[PDB]
Order: structure tokens, then C-alpha cells, then sequence
């Protein structure tokens, strides 16, 4: 069993829905396709032709690796199978077909398990993987109703100009940073090491305007590295405030 | 040659000291935080040569298992076996968990050639912790911070990065002070022309002329450092790297 | 000085005192408890902890309150008095053993235990003779106890630990004598030793006290006299080679090294263990020559000879290098013998070999002894006798009552 097989199975429920903020319309448009079709299968079959297939998530990174985490946490306790994009473009090409067929075979073993491809943004060696990848995802052999969603940073548009008008639709954006949306990501970062609740979350959220999810992730990451660096017991902004304004301003200069 | 022997950058060496001596050591301020960013710091230096970088990585040699994978030389001098050697070093590092993986003189892209990209991408995949956790730390060091591609940055540096200032004869003053802390020699030896003799040099060839200065000075059966034999032996190093 | 400058955590009593079960890890918890003397929470954690234990566990746990209280001579009486003259024989016998362990100069608890002494078959004062003669032997050529020990050796009870703590008691009493003695003490225990050639464990632990009385170097003639009279069938010849073990504390006697190499190939599989085990005592100072090629042999206990030959020193990288190979073995004798020297030789690199034990194991002796190493991690005869007597642990669990009262552990 290769490492991709043992790591491909997703466990340890990550970030949950509590980060609902800012781009609420599109996160609902992509939530009602991963949650509702599997939770309510009878009124979607009796409702008409077929339930929604999926959406597309391109554009700016913003709060990436948090919305797919939300889709993993909000699962119905039947964990699905996700695929990273780094496994597609690797040395010794040709095994991509055996991989994309063995994960569909594992989906058959897991009663039509959902398949997700993360970071698709990673020349016949690529043409066989994208043309055969369309011949497998858009093909009715494994299943045509499990899951189709490409959450990534770059679309890498090779043939979407004519392969977009079909089973895939709902061209939308990923997310966008707002002033009042970051307090929810801080509220889910409260689930980390015990932080003194006397420090208001809005006080820390209003001093970093136009901060994407990755920038505040670097706030609660570099603040943790410089917090364990300070050799203290509890985390208080009066100590790593230089790490906060330094990590939002020194990174806000170029990003 | 310890972490406290060199001067002028005590903050930059207590940053890597307090940074890579955090896991597996001093646990009263390590397990309460619960962060564990298993990525390690990344060093660099315009002089490089492994003397200053080795002087920074020597902090781990105090109390730890000795293990240093210096550069990808063994990757390119051997047949195209690929990342399996890195897998053997990572499994012996798994069986040797109380260690710190140090890499010096990264010459992968600075110097077949198409395999360096795939073994570097797979090196990035295995270094990021695809099937591992916070067992061992990884410290990367090279001659230029710009040699690392942007691929090796976001999943290759999440812990901390540092900046090495120009030598300004203070790292050379402290290195020469260490090389003269054991030998016996008066102040008759001019420092500036020898630390800046060719163009600039911190510790490598001054350690070389200290070795051939102890040996060449031992040829005269006198422990004193003659004012003409030291520069007379320096003419060999100055002439060697300039003739060819 | 110990309470002020040191501050020990309670997670060892809670954890190491929480994963104990099977009535044997609980014995390891009575070991951790007994060898703790700051904090006295696990010492007084409720009751019934001694009642749930076994008989020999009632001896070790009854002596635990004595091992935790080698201080405060004023309160020792009002602390051990609770278990004295109780309803259980092992509680009061281990309570007199506790009174013998708490102090070594009070000598006021002798009369209520040593006074009667009249059992002659089985009665309680035989186990009280274990705890009182052993504890008094630790407290101590005084005849005021040897004259009473003459009917003790003359009784020859079926219980091995009677002549065990009696021979070791008079032996530790007789160490340091002027050129030793060949009096009716060792003559009496030799005549009564050869009187009945049964239960060879007597012929194993009696040479312990004999060799203890053989101290007094300076070319004494006790080795020649024992070489003349003792030479018999290989049991008393094993006693003779034990006299050869205790008779070579150390000098310039390279004849013992060429004789060591000559006799090292003997068919007898025990004089190699003891006689080859003497290497850790003969050359105990020049540790540069102590590492040898004993690991490359094929004997069934030579890896144990070198493993015990490691000892209790500072534990350099060569010692831990030997424990890296000696740690991985299939027989429970070597896997049970390796954690004792592994944790005694090292008092973020101490608990890592214990994690290696967790990787090897995950039986009962390996778990109890690996917890014994979990707490053991953190020329005087008193530091040379207990383990040399402990070299016979490969027997019944009856010795485990004497396993926890080793005085060489500081």
C-alpha cells in the first residue's frame, strides 16, 4: 500500500461551519450540493431529473484550505475520499490512470464514495491525465452523482472554454475578506490553546483591515511560534502585539 | 567552536538555539503550548563555506545524536535511484528520533539534470510530512537564500527564516579571536589586510592559514608567529585562488 | 535540604500509580512507593491497597511503610505502630521488618521480636525472624545476636529465606573483619550445609554469606583452607568458586586473568555465571578494560554475564551501546535482567530506552520490572552485596519479598 492510499483517507475532523462569514452566498451554493443531495436523496429523485452535480472555486486563495475543511467537518459521519493535485504531476507517468481507477474502485467498495480533487493547479503526460480524467469523472462508469468540485488557486485553462458547457456549471468565486468576517475564524481559533477570554475578538479583528484567511492564519500561526518562543504560560496580545502588527504590516507591504 | 564562542550575532544564534532546541528539550515550556511546527529554520550566508553555517548548527551537537546530511552531493554522484536514499535517511532518522536533520551547501539547482526537479519535488513532498509528524527537525543551509525556488518556500518554510548580515570584520574579528584564543601570538600581526586580504573571508582560509601557520611555524621549532612566515604562508593561499 | 531544594511532580504517582494492575504492576507500585524516600500522597492513598495484594505482596507492602520512613525517628514508632501485632502474620512480620528498615541505631525493637523466638516448626516468629534478623543485620562480630542465631542455623527450616537472611545477616555482620575468621560460624554453616544436600538454593545463598565472611584480604589462608576442606561434589565446589569470587576484591594477580580465560570454557553452566560475573568486581576501577568480547560467545547466560558486568556507573555511550544490543532478546531472563542495569546505569535520554521497551513488549515480569526501571531511571560491601545476592532471581516469587529491600539503591 503506497503512501497516497494510506494518506488519501481523511480523518481528524478539521475546521467546522462556525467560520460562516463574508462570502455566505457561494458557500451556501456549494454547501447545498455536498450536504443536501446526500442527506435528502428521495425528494431529489422524485423532484425531477437529477440533483446538482457541483460548482467551481477559482480565483484568489483568500481563506483556502478552510472551506474544504468545512466540507469535511460538516460531513454526515460518512467520510469521503479526497485527492491532492500534487499526485497528478509526478515522475514515472502512466500510474495516474491506475490511481484514478483504483480510487474509483475504492469508491465502489465504499458504496459510491465521494471523490474530491484538491489543488488542480499542480505535454502528452498531462493531456492523458486531463483527457482520461474527463473520461473518468464525466464518464458514467464509476458514478455520475457522487461529487465534482475543483477548489484551487489557478484554473489552468486548457480546455474549459469548450468543456465547461455541460455537466459542470455554476461559475463562481472562492471567497473574499470582510471586516466582520474574521471574528468567526478567531472564534474557531479559540478551539486552539487556551487564550485568555478577556481579550475581545473584535478588538483583534478590527485592527487588521482587509486580511484574508491566510494572513490571519499567519497571525495565529506566527503568534503561536513567537508565543512558544517567549517561553510563557498563557497567550496575551500584550506580549506578541509586535508579532501581530509586524505580521500584518510586514506582510501587508507586499501582500 | 560552540554556540557561545562566536560574537556579534548572539541574538541570531540564540534565535536558532531557542528555536530548534525547543522540541524534545526543555519540555515544561513545549507541551503546554501545543503548536509543534515541524519545519525548522532555514539558514544562509553569502560567505557560506560551511564554517559560519556549521558554527550556527553546532548548537545541536551539545547533547543529541550526530547526523548531518550535507548537501545533495551523494544524490548526483550516484545512479538515478531518486528519493529512496532520502527515504533511508528518513527511516534511520525515524529510528534516531532524538536528532536534528541539518543540510549544508544546497547545490541542487545551483549547479541527470531533469531528475533534480523530480527528486526536489518529491524531496518537498517527503519533507513537508506527507506521512509523518513532529519527529525530527529539518534545518536547511546554503550559500544564497535565492537559490530556493518558490515551490520550496510555502510548504518548505512555515516555522522561521533568518537574515545574515555582512561580515563587516566583526564576524572575522570574533573568528580570528577564537583562532588566536588557543595559539600564542602578539598583536604584531596585522588583522585588516589578512581578513580582507584577497577580497573578503570570514573563517575558512584563515583557518587554513592557521593550520599551516601552526605547522609552518612548527617547522622553525618555535611557537612564536614570525611576522614574515605567517604572510609567507599566506602567499600560497592568496596565490592559489588567483592564479587558477 | 531534600524537601526545600527539590520539587517532584505528582504525575508519576498518578500515572505510574494508575496504570498498575494484575497484582504485579501493583507490586511495582509498592516498589515505586517504597523507594520514594517529599510528597506523601500515594503513601496514604486510602486503605485496602495492602489487603488486595498477595502474601509476599503483604510482606513487601508491609515493609513499604518502613522503606518510605527512613527519617523522623520520633514519629517512626507512632507511624509503624498501626501495623504492629495486627491480625495478619505478614502484616506484623513486615511491620517488624519495617521497624528494622526505618533506622539502624535505635536497636530498641529487638526485644519484642527477638525475645521469644520459640517456634521450632512454623510459627510467626520465623517470618518475624526474617524481618527482624534481616533488618537488624542491616542495622548492624556481636555475639548478642549470633548466640541467638545459632539455633536459627541449627533449625534448618524448609523456608529458604530463613537461611537466606540468616547467612546474609551474619555475613553482612562479619564483613570487614581482621583477616576474617574460620570459627564455628562458617564452620557450623559448612557442616550443616553439607549435612543435607537438598534444596540446592541453600547451597547457592549460603556461599553468599560465606564469601561475605571471606572479606579481610591480605593473603589470608581462608581460601586455601576452603580449597582443602570444601572441595567436594560440584555443589560445594560451586561454593568454592564463590569463595574464589569474593576472594579476589582486586590486586595484581594476572594469574586470575589467565586462569579466568582457562576456566572460562567449563561445562558447568553456573560457575561461568558467578565466576565470570566477578569481572564487574575485580576490575571495577579500570573501566577501560571492562568491555570485552563476551557478547560474541554462544553461552546461554554469557550475555547476562556482560549485562550484569555493566553495573551502575555513569553510563557512557559504550554502556548504552551494549544495552542497545542486550535490550533485544527473546528469553524473559535477559529481557527481565536488562532494565535493572539499564536504569541503574543511568540515574531526554533516560525515558527513551523505556519507550524502546514499550516498542519491544507492546510478560508480567517484563512489565513489573520495566516499571521498576521506570522509577529506577530517576570499597564498601553495603553497595556490593545486595545485587550479588540478587543474582538468583530466576526462581519462585518468594524472592520478590527480598527484591524490594535492596539497600545498595541510594
Amino acid at each position: 500500500d503506497p503512501t497516497v492510499t494510506m494518506m488519501q483517507v481523511e480523518e481528524k475532523p478539521d475546521v467546522t461551519y462556525s467560520d460562516v462569514g463574508g462570502c455566505k452566498e457561494q458557500i451556501e451554493k456549494l454547501r447545498e450540493v455536498v450536504e443536501t443531495p446526500l442527506l435528502h436523496p428521495e425528494r431529489f429523485v422524485n423532484l425531477g431529473i437529477e440533483p446538482p452535480k457541483g460548482v467551481l472555486l477559482f480565483g484568489p486563495p483568500g481563506t483556502g484550505k478552510t472551506l474544504c475543511a468545512r466540507a469535511v467537518a460538516n460531513r454526515t459521519d460518512a467520510c469521503f475520499i479526497r485527492v491532492i493535485g500534487s499526485e497528478l504531476v509526478q515522475k514515472y507517468v502512466g500510474e495516474g490512470a491506475r490511481m484514478v481507477r483504483e480510487l474509483f474502485e475504492m469508491a465502489r467498495t465504499k458504496k459510491a464514495c465521494l471523490i474530491f480533487f484538491d489543488e488542480i493547479d499542480a505535454d502528452n503526460e498531462v493531456q492523458r491525465t486531463m483527457l482520461e480524467l474527463i473520461n473518468q469523472l464525466d464518464g458514467f462508469d464509476p458514478r455520475g452523482n457522487i461529487k465534482v468540485l475543483m477548489a484551487t488557486n489557478r484554473p489552468d485553462t486548457l480546455d474549459p472554454a469548450l468543456m465547461r458547457p455541460g455537466r459542470l456549471d455554476r461559475k463562481i468565486e472562492f471567497s473574499l475578506p470582510d471586516l466582520e468576517g474574521r471574528t468567526h475564524i478567531f472564534k474557531i481559533h479559540a478551539r486552539s490553546m487556551s487564550v485568555e477570554r478577556d481579550i475581545r475578538f473584535e478588538l483583534l479583528a478590527r485592527l487588521c483591515p482587509n486580511s484574508t484567511g491566510a494572513e490571519i492564519r499567519s497571525v495565529c500561526t506566527e503568534a503561536g511560534m513567537f508565543a512558544i518562543r517567549a517561553r510563557r504560560k498563557i497567550a496575551t496580545e500584550k506580549d506578541f502585539l509586535e508579532a501581530v502588527n509586524k505580521v500584518i504590516k510586514s506582510y501587508a507591504k507586499f501582500s | 567552536e560552540t554556540y557561545a564562542d562566536i560574537g556579534g550575532l548572539d541574538n541570531q544564534i540564540q534565535e536558532i538555539k531557542e528555536s530548534v532546541e525547543l522540541p524534545l528539550t526543555h519540555p515544561e515550556y513545549y507541551e503546554e503550548m501545543g503548536i509543534k511546527p515541524p519545519k525548522g529554520v532555514i539558514l544562509y550566508g553569502p560567505p557560506g563555506t560551511g564554517k559560519t553555517l556549521l558554527a550556527k548548527a553546532v548548537a545541536n551537537q551539545t547533547s543529541a545524536t550526530f547526523l548531518r546530511v550535507v548537501g545533495s552531493e551523494l544524490i548526483q554522484k550516484y545512479l538515478g535511484d531518486g528519493p529512496k536514499l532520502v527515504r533511508e535517511l528518513f527511516r534511520v532518522a525515524e529510528e534516531h528520533a532524538p536528532s536534528i536533520v541539518f543540510i549544508d551547501e544546497i547545490d541542487a539547482i545551483g549547479t541527470g539534470e531533469r531528475e533534480i526537479q523530480r527528486t526536489m519535488l518529491e524531496l518537498l513532498n517527503q519533507l513537508d510530512g506527507f506521512d509523518s509528524r513532529g519527529d525530527v527537525k529539518v534545518i536547511m543551509a546554503t550559500n544564497r537564500i535565492e537559490t530556493l525556488d518558490p515551490a520550496l518556500i510555502r510548504p518548505g518554510r512555515i516555522d522561521r527564516k533568518i537574515e545574515f548580515p555582512l561580515p563587516d570584520e566583526k564576524t572575522k574579528k570574533r573568528i580570528f579571536q577564537i583562532h588566536t584564543s588557543r595559539m600564542t601570538l602578539a598583536d604584531d600581526v596585522t588583522l585588516d589586510d589578512l581578513i580582507m586580504a584577497k577580497d573578503d573571508l570570514s573563517g575558512a582560509d584563515i583557518k587554513a592559514i592557521c593550520t599551516e601557520a601552526g605547522l609552518m611555524a612548527l617547522r622553525e621549532r618555535r611557537m612564536k608567529v614570525t611576522n614574515e612566515d605567517f604572510k609567507k604562508s599566506k602567499e600560497n593561499v592568496l596565490y592559489k585562488k588567483q592564479e587558477g | 535540604d531534600d524537601i526545600y531544594k527539590t520539587h517532584l511532580e505528582n504525575n508519576r504517582f498518578g500515572g505510574s500509580g494508575s496504570q498498575v494492575d494484575s497484582a504485579r504492576m501493583n507490586l511495582a507500585s509498592s516498589f515505586v512507593n517504597g523507594f520514594v524516600n517529599q510528597d506523601k500522597l500515594l503513601t496514604d492513598d486510602g486503605n485496602k491497597w495492602l489487603y488486595k495484594n498477595k502474601d509476599h505482596g503483604m510482606l513487601s507492602a508491609a515493609a513499604s511503610l518502613g522503606m518510605i520512613l527512613l527519617w523522623d525517628v520520633d514519629g517512626g514508632l507512632t507511624q509503624i505502630d498501626k501495623y504492629l501485632y495486627s491480625s495478619e502474620d505478614y502484616i506484623k512480620s513486615g511491620a517488624l521488618l519495617a521497624c528494622g528498615i526505618v533506622n539502624s541505631g535505635v536497636r530498641n525493637e529487638c526485644d519484642p521480636a527477638l525475645a521469644l523466638l520459640s517456634d521450632y516448626v512454623l510459627h510467626n516468629s520465623n517470618t518475624m525472624r526474617l524481618g527482624s534478623i534481616f533488618g537488624l543485620g542491616l542495622a548492624y562480630n556481636r555475639e548478642d545476636v549470633l548466640t541467638l542465631l545459632l539455633p536459627v542455623m541449627g533449625d534448618s527450616k524448609s523456608s529458604m529465606e530463613v537461611a537466606g537472611v540468616t547467612a546474609l545477616a551474619c555475613g553482612m555482620i562479619a564483613v570487614g573483619s581482621c583477616n576474617g575468621d574460620v570459627t564455628s560460624t562458617i564452620l557450623q554453616t559448612i557442616m550443616e550445609k553439607s549435612e543435607t544436600e537438598l534444596k540446592d538454593t541453600y547451597a547457592r545463598w549460603l556461599p553468599l554469606g560465606l564469601g561475605l565472611n571471606h572479606l579481610g584480604k591480605g593473603e589470608a589462608i581462608e581460601a586455601i583452607l576452603a580449597a582443602l576442606e570444601v572441595v567436594s561434589e560440584p555443589f560445594r565446589s560451586f561454593a568454592n568458586t564463590l569463595v574464589d569470587v569474593c576472594a579476589y576484591a582486586g590486586s595484581g594477580n594476572v594469574l586470575k586473568v589467565q586462569q579466568l580465560l582457562h576456566i572460562c570454557s567449563e561445562h558447568f553452566d553456573s560457575k561461568e555465571k558467578e565466576e565470570d560475573k566477578d569481572k564487574k568486581e575485580k576490575k571495577d576501577k579500570d573501566k577501560k578494560e571492562a568491555p570485552a568480547d563476551m557478547g560474541a560467545h554462544q553461552g546461554v547466560a554469557v550475555l547476562g554475564i556482560a549485562l550484569i558486568a555493566m553495573g551502575e556507573e555513569i553510563g557512557a555511550e559504550m554502556a548504552l551501546r551494549t544495552f542497545g544490543h542486550l535490550l533485544r532478546y527473546g528469553e524473559p531472563t535477559l529481557r527481565r535482567a536488562v532494565p535493572l542495569a539499564l536504569a541503574l546505569i543511568s540515574v531526554s535520554h533516560d525515558a527513551d530506552p523505556e519507550v524502546s521497551y514499550n516498542s519491544i513488549f507492546a510478560a508480567r515480569l517484563a512489565a513489573m520490572l520495566r516499571q521498576l526501571a521506570q522509577y529506577h531511571a530517576k570499597k564498601g560491601t553495603l553497595t556490593l552485596c545486595p545485587y550479588h545476592s540478587d543474582r538468583q532471581l530466576m526462581s519462585q516469587v518468594a524472592v520478590a519479598g527480598l527484591l524490594t529491600v535492596l539497600v545498595s539503591f541510594l
